[PDB]
């Protein structure tokens, strides 16, 4: 975290969304046989 | 007889573990509330963390000499290492570490 | 004596392996090795280079996949005994490999040089107490719990049939042809190259047979659904592309029943049972042709069993019964079978003790092969 | 000897430099030479031919401003010497530099000519006892948390991509373009030149960036604002004056995403991570768009992490998750990423001691390069 230090350096920027995501969403038989007569 | 080490954790934590415990609850980051936010805090925990480290090199470190002393040392040795090791891995895995 | 018996099934795509005694194999995983093909930069990476199993398989973009057995024949020694030695890790097993006798399941007609450096391995790395060589089809047919009839096997490297007749197996009709599943695989990957889509990385490969695991069926009629113009279902890869199939998703599995494709004078599987069938006492003849059993994971293919019955009755004579049987534990069969046999106390006397390979050596194990 | 590691972030846009184990960078300086124009008369004026960083920043309109750095290589030696002895110096440091290590941070794909004269310079002119040349993509992972990760950053000079996946970097997998910062304020300082402002010192070049810092944004559709032909907002100037925009301050950091417009046929930021993440492996997809790391001063921008989304989901496959991880400290990140990696011990192994280099030489760096 350590905000003092980032109120010490200029560029850190606050007050925008830190993460931009996109949205989000919510074997075979057997026996096979064949008789011939 | 290789040392053993006691890793130190921060009472603060263990008193909310404790109040974790009491109730049927995991411990968890956000039952600490606005207390993580603390610079000092957090600095507390650096310093504890990082004697963590020293006192864990202190064993994985260790080695004997395999040319002199008996054989029975080594043996001893290697069965003495895996005991602190394992002991100290199950320190680390604890849910307060 | 030991604990209990460990039976390990290879296959030279998927290893599986459990205690004698075991319901279902509870360790089974691929056969193959994955070592990182990157470069190590940043502290606290993936420790280890050498990864086998659920580890190798989850970060499957680092690793340069390669297979120590092909055909049924082991290639590398190496990677073999990190593979068994991870059988026997923290990961599967927990235990050790000096308090357990060994059932390994083996194809047949394979080298000399297999049975003896394998034992070797076993008893000298691992020093086994017991290990005992086996054939695959004798532990199928314990599996399914008849005991005379053929097996049809297409495991992931070999295929072959074995008339078994009460547990003789014998060995004057053991056809043996080596296409099977990874080959499909490979025949499969010529073919997506054909289509457009390209895949030769090795842990690409992979991907080219999970295409096939759940993408191909077999046509029933060979040549009349070429000559037509399929659906070209799609498919959805890892990273989340879309691959449209078309025609190559039945000619990849044509490929077992006609090896010319692929440039070869051997057999197709049909042809394998006939002459595995034709080359035995001909008192046994029906008998054989009303026990089939089928083994392995190349016949889980849609369409496998009726195609072969088909080929089958243009191969046998007229009016003998045909039966092909067809489990629901292909994949399991051969383990299935080995927690049968090694489960009895006739396996006490069955085995080679570690004494005995000890005394006389190699020609111990070739002499009690069976 | 050493004690505390010296961490220097050598960007060519401002330079970051601390000791190891702070956790913020000490000293950020700007990165450029100010020297005198106009002549010294009364005596008791200012000391001294070479202001660098505070100094040269307060006295600005009696400089001209010599880069030394430009697109992360070294043009001017002695002023990159300079800038160190600086850094070194007791305003800054109040240290010697032979009694602490030096990791200092470069980008990928530089020439080996900087790396080698980046430690003659280190190993020469400073007696450094130990040098330890990085990648600025793998510093920002140590800053964040994270091990697996497309590192997109975007300093002054030259934004790249690098992705990185469980601690294993994919270096063929490196897209850079030498398009950043620096183009983005001399654009800027073009369309102040068609709105009728100019701007040709160096030293008002920097009230561009001001201008650039304080009033440019990126509007997330390059065409609904483009014709509108909006509002011209006012910003006042360091004497008084007053400059309204309109046109230029989401014209100008468009430049990023089209360098078309600058007249240089290349990649824009979006396809440069896109095509960095699909140059690498099939399975490594969706951990790679899940896991986007933003770095570099130039990812600051208004609107920035809304265009980066939205161009990313029009080139990556449908439906697949994408995250772009945007910390605070996209300027220190890679400054933080070194005290982290300097505050360890494998570090240690990692320098190059300084008999090491007396032996060997500029191979000694080429070698452990990653
Ligand atoms: N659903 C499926 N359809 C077709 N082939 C499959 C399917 N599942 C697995 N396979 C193939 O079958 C092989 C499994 O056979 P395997 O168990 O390796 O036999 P063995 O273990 O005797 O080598 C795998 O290589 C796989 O390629
Ligand atoms: N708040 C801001 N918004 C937009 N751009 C900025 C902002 N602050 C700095 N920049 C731009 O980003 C650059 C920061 O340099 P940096 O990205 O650190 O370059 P390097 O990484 O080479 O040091 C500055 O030169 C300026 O061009």
């Amino acid at each position: 975290m350590a905000d003092p230090k980032y109120a010490d350096l200029p560029g850190i920027a606050r007050n925008e969304p830190d993460v931009y995501e996109t949205s989000d969403l919510p074997l075979t038989s057997t026996s096979v046989e064949h008789i011939i007569v | 007889e290789i040392p053993e080490i006691s890793l130190p954790i921060h009472p603060m934590i263990t008193n909310v573990a404790k109040q974790c415990y009491e109730r049927g609850e995991k411990p968890k980051v956000t039952d600490f509330g606005d207390k993580v936010e603390d610079p000092t805090f957090l600095n507390q925990l650096q310093s504890g963390v990082n004697r963590w480290i020293r006192e864990i090199q202190k064993v994985t470190k260790l080695d004997r000499d395999p040319a002199s002393g008996t054989a029975l040392q080594e043996i001893s040795f290697w069965l003495n290492l895996e005991r602190a090791l394992y002991r100290i891995q199950e320190k680390r895995e604890s849910p307060e570490v | 004596i030991a604990n209990q018996p460990v039976v390990i099934d290879n296959g030279s795509g998927v290893i599986k392996a459990g205690f004698a005694g075991d319901q279902i194999p509870k360790y089974c995983f691929p056969n193959y090795v994955g070592r990182p093909k990157h470069v190590r930069v940043m502290a606290g990476a993936l420790e280890g280079d050498i990864f086998i199993g659920p580890k190798a398989e989850e970060h499957r973009g680092l690793l340069s996949i390669r297979y120590p057995m092909e055909h049924g024949i082991v290639k590398d020694w190496n990677d073999m005994e990190r593979i068994w030695q991870y059988v026997y890790s923290k990961d599967q097993l927990q235990t050790f490999s000096e308090e357990h006798p060994v059932l390994l399941t083996e194809a047949p007609l394979n080298p000399r040089k297999n049975r003896e450096r394998a034992a070797e391995v076993f008893f000298e790395t691992f020093n086994v107490p017991a290990l005992f060589i086996s054939m695959q089809a004798v532990l199928s047919l314990y599996a399914t719990g008849r005991t005379t009839g053929v097996v049809l096997d297409s495991g992931d490297g070999v295929t072959h049939a074995v008339p078994i007749y009460e547990g003789f197996a014998m060995p004057h009709s053991i056809m043996r042809i080596d296409i099977a599943g990874r080959d499909v695989s490979r025949f499969l990957r010529l073919y997506l190259r054909k289509e457009g889509y390209d895949f030769h990385s090795s842990s690409e490969f992979e991907i080219v047979k999970a295409i096939k695991e759940r993408a191909c069926y077999l046509s029933i009629n060979p040549q009349k659904d070429e000559t037509l113009e399929t659906e070209k279902a799609q498919y959805y890869l890892p990273d989340g592309s879309t691959i449209e199939i078309g025609p190559s998703r039945f000619r990849a599995p044509e490929l077992l029943f006609r090896p010319d494709l692929i440039g070869e004078e051997s057999e197709g599987i049909h042809e394998v049972l006939v002459f595995a069938i034709q080359k035995s006492d001909m008192d046994l003849r029906r008998t054989l042709f009303s026990n089939i059993v089928l083994s392995g994971g190349s016949t889980l293919f849609k369409g496998f069993g009726d195609r072969l019955l088909s080929e089958v009755k243009k191969l046998a004579p007229k009016d003998v019964k045909i039966r092909i049987s067809a489990p629901q534990e292909r994949l399991y069969s051969t383990w299935i079978g080995g927690s049968i046999l090694a489960s009895l106390d006739t396996f006490k006397k069955m085995w080679v003790s570690k004494k005995e390979y000890e005394e006389d050596g190699a020609r111990s194990i070739h002499r009690k092969t069976f």
